[PDB]
RNA sequence: GCUGCGGCAGCGACGCUUAUGCGUUGUUGGGUAGGGGAGCGUUCUGUAAGCCUGCGAAGGUGUGCUGUGAGGCAUGCUGGA
RNA sequence: UGCGAAUACCGGAGAAUGUUAUCACGGGAGACACACGGCGGGUGCUAACGUCCGUCGUGAAGAGGGAAACAACCCAGACCGC
């Protein structure tokens, strides 16, 4: 018959629990961008809607490689015109770890919509393990 | 000599004059379209032009 | 027990499952004649001896059923430029049903 | 001496105009889909059916090298050890044995680990 | 792109069969201007006070089968010659 | 220019290969705005997606893959279906 294994719509979703107080920073992304698609995941063919479910602690004990602490473009322009343009260093916004860095799997993931299905949905935090305000559940 | 049994190298429409000496001489069309002439040196010549060009292997 | 060959692509996933494929030869029309597959088998991959090859023993093959052998799909598929449009044409095949006994 | 086109004038309108789908607004109301819209459809159906036996092996390699990996040696090594074999050679598409037979599949992948040299 | 499998058409061959033709095979089949070659369909004339039709024609609209395509047919409904 | 290649061109034999590809005569043509890339050059500033010759290839009249997206560059040339 036709092969391609269904979209049961995301069927299963199994926990996990990075540490992100390593220090592969940026390395590490890639093995967390695979991972809400369908890095680990053998059959639920991906393309289609899928994920994951994983989740980050501090992070904030990140260095990069070379000089990076002290680099990385970094602007959020606005649809402000007037001349905005808004860059801060990396070191500079790693201050308060937002929607950027330890979020530096957005651009690595398929973008738009769908993709967008998976983003900040992995949840980030600073601090490790003190009050989760993230589901306590089964994690790995 | 080495002449006898030869498959073409791998390329569409790109040569000059080189393609009477093969596609259009030797008798071979399309890639991997293998030909067997005979071993005597008169057909060296041929394979010549194209040497790295052309693949000859065995 | 599982299935699994080749012929005219690696039609032969489904087990037993009773799927199209190609067509005999001099025509088609039904019955049979009893045509074993060949032991493309995957050991039949079966049972409590699912085997890497498929090769578990010589001959291993299904008797085909030929359940009809028939039929075509019509799919417009026209092309053109700027100045033309082949836009015109038509090309199927019947591929014969096939029941396919068991392993 | 009757052209009289009014006798095809219809049938052929109505033929392309037959496009169900409606598709949306002037491309199916008006005679002006059919070569406009009706026959994109014709080309980027040309193309799309051929392209597409790539697409799903794109597929088909791609949940391989999702699952073959996950119990050692990647895509990569494994399409390799199975490479060496007299007649064992059974190609993909079937390949997605990952997803019903898990334990063929991981006694397949043993089959190429073990197999490369 | 090449290979595998099926199918279409032209030409050379092969197997025969033998007006001929079909199965195997080698090969050729991107294409504007343009050249050549085959065809569909429409109005009107012959074949036609023959054949189809009010136990429903043409036309309009759906559907199913069919041809490589132009189109072909069968039929639901409308329809009123 | 007291020397001088490659090489293209000329004619002679020879094997092999290519569904006479060669030539002549005759019916129908279209076509004389070409553009880019490589090599050899006039020009221009060894400027120009410049301009004028030569030659080879592509586009024109080629889809597909590749250089993010790029008619011309690279690869490869689309009878149909899988």
């Amino acid at each position: 018959m036709k092969t391609f294994t269904a979209k049961p719509e995301t069927v299963k979703r199994d926990w996990y629990v990075v540490d992100a107080t390593g220090k592969t920073l940026g390395r590490l992304a890639t093995e967390l961008a695979r991972r809400l698609r369908g890095k680990h995941k053998a059959e639920y063919t991906p393309h289609v809607d899928t994920g994951d479910y994983i989740i980050v602690l501090n992070a904030d004990k990140v260095a990069v490689t070379g000089n990076k602490r002290t680099d990385k473009v970094y602007y959020h322009h606005t649809g402000h015109i007037g001349g905005i343009k808004q860059a801060t260093f990396e070191e500079m916004i790693a201050r308060r770890p937002e929607r950027v860095i330890e979020i530096a799997v957005k651009g690595m993931l398929p973008k738009g919509p769908l993709g967008r299905a998976m983003f900040r949905k992995l949840k980030v935090y600073a601090g490790n393990e003190h009050n989760h305000a993230a589901q306590q559940p089964q994690v790995l | 000599a080495k002449t006898i049994k030869i498959t073409q190298t791998r390329s569409a429409i790109g040569r000059l004059p080189k393609h009477k000496a093969t596609l259009l001489g030797l008798g071979l069309r399309r890639i991997g379209h293998t030909v067997e002439r005979e071993d005597t040196p008169a057909i060296r010549g041929m394979i010549n032009a194209v040497s790295f060009m052309v693949k000859v292997e065995e | 027990m599982y299935a699994v060959f080749q012929s005219g692509g690696k039609q032969h996933r489904v087990s037993e499952g009773q799927t199209v494929r190609l067509e005999k030869l001099d025509i088609a029309t039904g019955e049979t004649v009893e045509f074993a597959e060949v032991l493309m088998i995957a050991n039949g991959e079966e049972v409590k001896i699912g085997v890497p090859f498929v090769d578990g023993g010589v001959i291993k093959a299904e008797v085909v059923a030929h359940g009809r052998g028939e039929k075509v799909k019509i799919v417009k598929f026209r092309r053109r430029k700027h100045y033309r449009k082949q836009q015109g044409h038509r090309q199927w095949f019947t591929d014969v049903k096939i029941t396919g006994i068991s392993a | 001496a009757r052209v009289k086109r009014g006798v095809i004038a219809r049938a052929r309108h109505k033929k392309i105009l037959k496009q169900a789908k409606g598709y949306y607004g002037a491309r199916s109301r008006v005679y002006r889909v059919a070569f406009q819209a009706v026959i994109k459809a014709g080309q980027y159906a040309y193309r799309d059916r051929r392209q597409r036996k790539r697409q799903f092996r794109q597929l088909w390699i791609a949940r391989i090298n999702a699952a073959a990996r996950q119990n050692g040696i990647s895509y990569s090594k494994f399409i390799n050890g199975l490479k060496k074999a007299s007649v064992e050679i059974d190609r993909k598409i079937l390949a997605d044995i990952a997803v019903f037979d898990k334990v063929a599949f991981t006694a397949l992948v043993e089959k190429a680990k073990a197999a490369l040299a």
